RNA sequence: UGCGAAAGCAGUUGAAGACAAGUGCUUGUCGUUCGUUAUAAAUGGCCU
């Protein structure tokens, strides 16, 4: 003896955009909230360490948002100009702060009032202020005088080294995993050039020609260096030192770009990056950086950032607007007498000698019609098929099933116009659809060569029958219609 | 067969193939017993 | 510790003969020590048992008697009833009862072909005939105060000097019913006093690690055989050739050449039983012919089994590995992995 | 000495049954193992362990058919709709008895059981039953090897306990 | 396959068996098997036979 | 270089007679109940039930006796045990011929055959209840008809002698 | 030994000579009930091509499911493709794939060749 | 329900033993009993799953 | 039923004997034969 088949539910042909796995993850970053700020939100950073909040800086403070309440915890206020970056040092203790006068601000993190350490770093603005991953004490400063300085948190008074040769703004600086010397900086001018701290330095031992002004430059993985600037954002390797991949997808010139990876999704990693269309789309390094999925939101995008890899919590993505709007994407994540009589439950069999297991396991609980077609209830599973609220698939399966059976009249014997209804009023609907056409058609085909009398006697089956054939009428121009172009199709070819 | 041998099935269901002392007088009673 | 009371192996290493307690009664049994027969065919469990009907009745001593000598396989039990019983494993039933006038427990017993000697608690010897089951004399030698331990040696066809022993151990003369020697013994009394070969016996006593080799016409010790640990059981191959002690703490000692620094040996093969799951299984009996050696274990609470091994090819600690049932899941024959039987047809899942 | 000493049980002994003639001792509980002890008084070794996942064990017992005395068996239930049976050592024959032949309404639970020995009169043969405890007054007996159902006895009022005496008619 | 109780005239099944029932016995002193023949009559070609050894104890195959 | 012979086995033997019913299963189990005997078309499998594997096979080709005999003629029944005289089983096959083959062991090549005495008589079924043997055979609108003998085997001539008790 | 039964295969070990296996490879009433009266009528899918790739590791089984009769779609046959997988360990196939009218619709295959070794490791079929 | 209620009654007279079970008498919440079909051994289980033994020195 | 593709193209579905019912006559049936390639319906649905 087998236990008993369950019922197969009915599954068409695969159709176009299929949902992805990839697809499938992202879409579960559901709840939005949508902050308004003074400003444009010009950077957003993440805490390396645990809970893992993030900065956002606008206008001429920065504000720390709690991951779980997804609200301000921490407010700097004390810059007098422009605020230009909140980025957190890999301990997470120490966050810094670029402004337009040029002064660099070191802050206990979750301690505003405190201020441990302030640089000049140069008369000209701030823009980026970025700690060392590898190494805690050095802090990195590029300015709008052009001179990427290199910063020690013990000295304060001369910066350790002094990198130049960038002929433009230089607004973005990357630091390469696993290799601490080098340091990575990207010019307006369209090129990215590389430095070695170990060395004199001064002068970049290579630069790689992006064409466009570079927006941000991110170091994916310790060889592998992706660079997003004008309307598109090409990855560059450094051993080759060439470009292995370019997608300009974008409209609007690319802006912020993060990384993750080694995180939950089913994709190992992913690459964020942000449009200045209002798009940030979600790129695969593991099938040459193509787009797996994507947001829209009311206007340009300027930040955009992502919970980093051991977020162990809820999963944040952060979008930031020039309007000042802050967009927040979230994935969330008996008496002891009593006890000393019943306590043999917990006990597992560890020290036995002989374990003997026969459970079965639980089947998942059978709907309905499926109880009625296992028990033999044809006219009753029939009725089960058309009830409010009863899935399109679920509808179609028990119609097949009943075919498959050989119970078509069976089902449909003892019926009357009261009872007839349903199905016509699911066959309206369903003679549409080409999954379920085909079923419509048999089904129909039937209750008229089986109630023709009654169809006479019953005005109301009667007008389902002339809005039926009004139907299926439009049905035949349709299908007409998609041989013709069908037809013309193959003359091209 | 993926060997040199074949085989072949036949409608009677037959599938053939084609191809190339007291002691010893103790222990005998004791495991009669 | 030990749910086997008392084991003794034939002299032909082929049958255990064992006696445990079910219950309040004593029970003896044999099993085949062989997995299959001369003629091949496979070993199976006996499940007959000698029942001693009364509580109090138990079994102090278990000899053989060799299976080539007599027509009939019997083993001779010592009783502390004061009665000897010899039993016929075949017919299952004691066939005939040895008894001394006293009441006082048969502390030894030994045997050569139709000669019986035994001795009580009272240190009493007496000589028994199998053949004409008589109770042929009855003495008491003056400064045996103890006697635990019989031995007869093996001097032609005849007894003319037995063997016995307390924590001292004396040579008596039958005809002359006098000590004849005494050698200097163990603290504790006297476990084992087999005769290895002619003018060499070796000797071992309860809960004592050394085993003195005494000469029986000089009367100096050879040597002094040291064990690991306690001793229990003595096995001796050939002559001399080789020697196997069961240790208490349940391995096994084999001494190889112990009458060829001089003074004191140690054993030069050790041999262990340990599960698959990683529990040792100890060793309570066993046995040494030429180049063959047979362990015997429990398994169950009291089944014996045996293993075959030739100690010769073995390295010096061998761990003989066994396959015993831990965390089983059980697998019937009718069922697949996943509990659906196996006539059954695999359904259609898409 | 203590029969668990040498393995100890992890819950509550619920039932005791020693074996007709071998020198074995059944015990069982709510850790749901059925371990077996070779009683001798000095020792008293674990012969065997079996766990029944799933299975609280709230009485356990051999028994031996009366004529093929080669047939050992125990048999375990608890708060659960099926009862197990061990044949009597690689693996363990268990049966598993979970049907009732159309009285299901009556039986609930295989808890509450004893087993016994009916002589089939008109043949003269001897079987064993298993009596089981039902939700009204019911006393459903079901066959000990095939499973099959009986007879059923009902008295009124709620059925507490019941037990099996034997009366001699002839040879 | 069908066990009529004819004392109270119930009944107990065992369906889903892999062909129909040709013949039907109960094999054992106390009734411990049930030995069943099945047909398969799918295939119109010939006709495929399985014995079938059924444990009555808990009605699973003990030998097909 | 090439030759030709059989190796698998085939559809399990069923007795093939339409009047009969309920005894169309030849098979049988062992009196010890450890091991079940089905007569195949060809052969005859011995499986063990308590670990569902054919333990041992009989092929009719093996032997020559049998050989002779099967390679038409069906066996119509398998009787636990010899009744001339612990694992012999006795074969009735249609024509008459009953043989005494032995299982657990090894085939002997010059089994106990026998020849039932049938005048234009197809044996059908036979049966037993202690010692007491009779043979159902079938003589011939398209409808068979029957003849119940009372079958015995004398020591002296080491025969099977039939004896009319009903039709 | 692998034979193409209707609606199932069944798995034959003929150095053994005992059945291994028996599977239900279609959908359909196989299983779910007992057939009688006008019910015994139905015909169920029938495995007319069964198929092995070189390597073995994939299973390519060709079905015909037949409707049932007196409807408008009463001749009107069904051909399905489908790709199973299993390891050698395992003892059933897992459906992978299921091509519904291949070729077209009411058009039959033929016949169906796995790959050689050669090409794509023995990991394609062609069907005509 | 109780800790050491446990008692022994002789037959046919009725009357309850009184040397033993004792104060010091280890038996717990007896939840399980069992006598030896023969050699007079008791067995008492409890609920901290120890199963006590004792013989009855008359059998 | 033959062939074929799945669509379809050609061709069949007879005679005797016996029985039951109704009134020698009528119908219906066949665990009866010869020859040819040759509606259903006993309230009766699947375990744990």
């Amino acid at each position: 003896s087998t236990a008993r088949p369950r019922i197969i539910t009915s599954k068409a042909p695969l159709l176009p955009q299929q949902t992805t796995p990839e697809q499938r993850y992202w879409r579960q970053y559901t709840s939005a909230q949508l902050v308004k700020e003074h400003n444009s939100v010009t950077h957003i950073s993440f805490n390396p360490q645990h809970p893992h909040d993030f900065a956002v800086t606008s206008s001429t403070r920065v504000q720390i948002f709690s991951s779980r309440t997804r609200q301000v915890i921490k407010t700097f206020s004390r810059f007098k100009d422009v605020v230009y970056s909140a980025s957190f040092r890999s301990d997470g203790k120490l966050l810094c702060a670029g402004d337009a006068t040029g002064l660099v601000s070191v802050y206990d993190s979750y301690n505003p009032r405190t201020i441990l350490l302030s640089i000049n770093a140069s008369t000209h603005p701030t823009h980026v202020t970025k700690f060392h991953t590898q190494d805690n004490k050095i802090l990195a400063t590029a300015s709008d005088d052009r001179v990427t300085r290199l910063w020690d948190i013990s000295n304060a008074y001369e910066p350790q080294l002094e990198l130049t040769g960038a002929t433009d703004y230089v607004r973005t600086l990357s630091f390469i995993p696993a290799a601490p010397h080098l340091v990575a900086t990207g010019s307006y001018d369209g090129l990215i050039r590389l430095y070695d701290t170990r060395s004199s330095g001064s002068t970049p031992i290579y630069s790689l020609n992006h064409d466009q002004p570079v927006e941000n430059v991110i170091a994916v993985s310790p060889t592998q260096i992706v660079s997003c600037g004008g309307n598109n954002f090409k990855v560059w390797d450094l051993t080759s030192n060439k470009k292995l991949y370019e997608r300009g997808n974008f409209n609007k010139a690319v802006t912020c770009l993060d990384y993750v990876e080694n995180f939950d999704s089913p994709m190992q990693s992913a690459l964020i990056a942000s449009s200045l269309d209002g798009h940030v789309k979600v790129f695969d390094p593991l099938d040459n950086f193509q787009v797996k999925f994507g947001w829209k939101f009311s206007g340009p995008v300027l930040s955009c950032a992502v919970s980093p890899s051991t977020a162990q919590g809820n999963r944040h993505l952060v979008a930031g607007l020039s309007s000042g709007l802050l967009a927040i994407r979230t994935k969330k994540k008996k008496s002891n007498n009593f006890q000393r009589m019943m306590r043999g439950s917990e006990y597992q069999g560890d020290q036995e000698h002989i374990i003997h297991n026969d459970k079965v396991r639980s089947q998942r609980r059978m709907r309905a019609f499926e109880r009625n077609i296992n028990q033999f209830k044809w006219s009753e599973a029939l009725d089960n098929a058309f009830v409010p609220g009863m899935a399109k698939e679920l509808t179609l399966t028990v119609l097949q099933e009943l075919r498959k059976r050989g119970k078509v009249r069976v089902a449909l014997y003892g019926r009357d116009e009261s009872t007839l209804e349903p199905l016509l009023n699911w066959c309206l609907k369903g003679i549409e659809d080409v999954r379920s056409a085909s079923i419509v058609a048999d089904w129909v085909a039937v209750v008229l060569e089986l109630y023709g009398n009654t169809l006479e006697s019953s005005p109301v089956l009667q007008e389902l029958m002339i809005d039926l054939k009004t139907k299926v009428r439009h049905e035949i121009h349709k299908s007409k219609e998609a041989q013709r172009i069908e037809g013309m199709l193959q003359l091209l070819t | 067969n993926y060997d040199t041998d074949f085989i072949f099935l036949d409608i009677e269901s037959t599938l053939g193939v084609v191809g190339t002392s007291n002691s010893d007088i103790f222990a005998e009673q004791l495991h009669k017993l | 510790d030990s749910p086997v009371l008392q084991s003794a192996y034939d002299p032909s290493g082929q049958y255990l003969c064992y006696v445990t307690v079910a219950l309040d009664k004593q029970r003896v049994g044999v099993q085949p020590t062989q997995r299959a027969t001369s003629s091949g065919v496979d070993t199976v469990w006996n499940e007959n048992f000698l029942y001693l009907e009364d509580s109090k009745l138990k079994v102090t001593c278990l000899k053989w008697v060799n299976l080539a000598s007599s027509d009939t396989v019997a083993i001779i039990l010592g009783m502390n009833n004061g009665e000897i019983w010899l039993y016929s494993v075949l017919a299952n039933e004691v066939t005939y009862k040895f008894t001394t006038g006293n009441s006082y427990e048969i502390k030894d017993i030994d045997l050569m072909g139709n000669q019986l000697w035994c001795i009580d608690s009272s240190d009493a010897f007496y000589q028994f005939d199998l053949l004409q089951f008589k109770l042929l004399q009855h003495f008491r030698i003056n400064n045996c105060v103890q006697l635990n331990k019989l031995t007869i040696v093996p001097a032609g066809d005849s007894v003319a000097q037995l063997l016995v022993a307390s924590h001292s151990i004396s040579l008596i003369d039958i005809e002359e019913k006098k000590v004849v020697m005494t050698f200097p013994g163990h603290v504790s009394p006297v476990s084992t006093l087999q005769v290895i070969t002619n003018e060499f016996f070796i000797s071992g006593a309860e809960g004592d690690r050394f085993l003195n080799v005494y000469d029986i016409h000089s009367g100096m010790t050879k040597c002094v055989l040291v064990a690991e640990s306690d001793i229990k059981e003595l096995s001796h191959s050939g002559q001399a050739d080789s020697i196997a002690v069961t240790t208490e703490d349940g391995s096994l000692e084999i001494f190889v050449d112990p009458l060829v620094g001089n003074k004191s040996k140690k054993s030069s093969k050790k041999i262990q039983i340990v599960s698959k799951d990683g529990r040792k299984v100890p060793i309570y009996n066993a046995f040494i012919n030429k180049d063959l050696l047979n362990v015997s274990w429990l398994q169950n609470a009291t089944m014996p089994y045996f293993k075959n091994l030739q100690w010769r090819e073995i390295p010096n600690e061998y761990t003989v590995e066994i396959s015993l049932n831990w965390n089983n899941k059980n697998k019937s024959a009718d069922r697949d992995l996943h509990g659906k039987d196996l006539a059954s047809a695999t359904n259609y899942v898409e | 000495k203590d029969a668990n000493a040498s393995h100890p049980s992890h819950s509550a002994i619920q039932s005791l049954s020693f074996h007709p003639s071998k020198p074995l001792l059944l015990t069982g509980g709510y850790d749901k193992t059925l371990r077996i002890y070779h009683i001798d008084g000095k020792t008293n070794h674990l012969v065997t362990s079996l766990h029944l996942v799933g299975s609280p064990i709230q009485t356990c017992t051999f028994y031996t058919s009366l004529s093929n005395q080669n047939q050992q068996n125990i048999f375990t239930a608890g708060r659960r709709r099926y009862m197990h049976s061990w044949d009597l050592s690689q693996t363990a024959k268990i049966e598993k008895f979970s049907r009732l032949y159309g009285h299901e309404s009556t039986q609930r639970s295989f808890e509450n059981f004893k087993v016994a020995h009916l002589q089939n009169s008109q043949t003269n043969s001897v079987h064993g039953i298993v009596l089981l405890q039902g939700n009204n007054g019911w006393i459903n007996i079901l066959h000990s090897t095939s499973g099959l159902w009986l007879m059923g006895c009902k008295i009124e009022g709620v059925i507490t306990d019941f037990c099996i005496d034997y009366q001699p008619i002839s040879r | 396959m069908s066990l009529w109780q004819l004392e109270t005239n119930s009944q107990q099944f065992l369906p889903r068996l892999n062909g129909i029932i040709i013949d039907c016995q109960v094999l054992g002193p106390q009734g411990n098997y049930y030995s069943l023949i099945l047909q398969m009559t799918e295939n119109n070609s010939n006709s495929d036979y399985q014995f079938l050894l059924l444990n009555a104890s808990d009605l699973t195959s003990k030998l097909s | 270089q090439y030759k030709l012979s059989v190796v698998s086995g085939g559809k399990p033997a069923l007795n093939n007679l339409s009047s009969v019913t309920g005894n169309k299963n030849i098979a049988r189990l062992s009196q010890d109940q450890r091991n079940y005997i089905i007569p195949f078309n060809n052969q005859i499998k011995v499986y063990s039930v308590e670990t569902r594997q054919c333990v041992k096979t009989l092929k009719f080709a093996n032997n020559s006796l049998l050989s002779g005999i099967f390679l038409n003629e069906s066996i119509v029944k398998i009787l636990l045990g010899d009744i001339t005289v612990a694992h012999l089983i006795t074969v009735f096959t249609n024509n008459g011929h009953v043989i005494v083959l032995n299982y657990k062991g090894k085939l002997v090549e010059s089994p106990k055959h026998f020849k039932i005495s049938l005048a234009d008589e197809k044996l059908a079924n036979v049966f037993h209840s202690e010692g007491n043997y009779r043979i159902l055979t079938t003589f011939k609108n398209s409808l068979q008809s029957y003849r119940l003998y009372a079958l015995t085997f004398d020591d002296a001539k080491k025969q099977f002698e039939v004896a009319h008790q009903a039709e | 030994l692998y034979f193409p039964h209707i609606s199932a295969v069944q798995i034959f070990d003929f150095y053994k000579n005992e059945q291994v296996n028996y599977q239900y490879l279609t959908s359909g009433v196989n299983n779910s009930m007992g057939k009688v009266r006008f019910e015994l009528n139905l015909q169920d899918p029938i495995i007319t091509d069964l198929k092995f790739t070189k390597d073995g590791q994939w299973m390519i089984t060709y079905e015909i499911e037949y409707p049932p009769n007196d409807l408008l779609s009463s001749k009107d046959l069904t051909h399905i493709l489908k790709f199973w997988t299993k390891n050698d360990n395992e003892t059933n196939w897992n459906l992978k794939t299921k091509v519904i009218n291949p070729h077209g619709i009411s058009v039959p295959i033929t016949k169906i060749l796995p790959s050689p070794r050669s090409v794509n490791n023995s990991q394609g079929c062609l069907t005509a | 329900a109780v800790k050491d209620a446990l008692r022994l009654v002789h037959l046919p007279s009725c009357s309850v033993f009184s040397n033993w079970p004792t104060s010091g008498t280890p038996l717990g919440k007896v939840t399980s009993v069992a006598f030896s079909p023969s050699g007079g051994l008791l067995a008492v289980g409890n609920e901290q799953g120890k199963v006590r033994l004792w013989k009855l020195n008359h059998y």
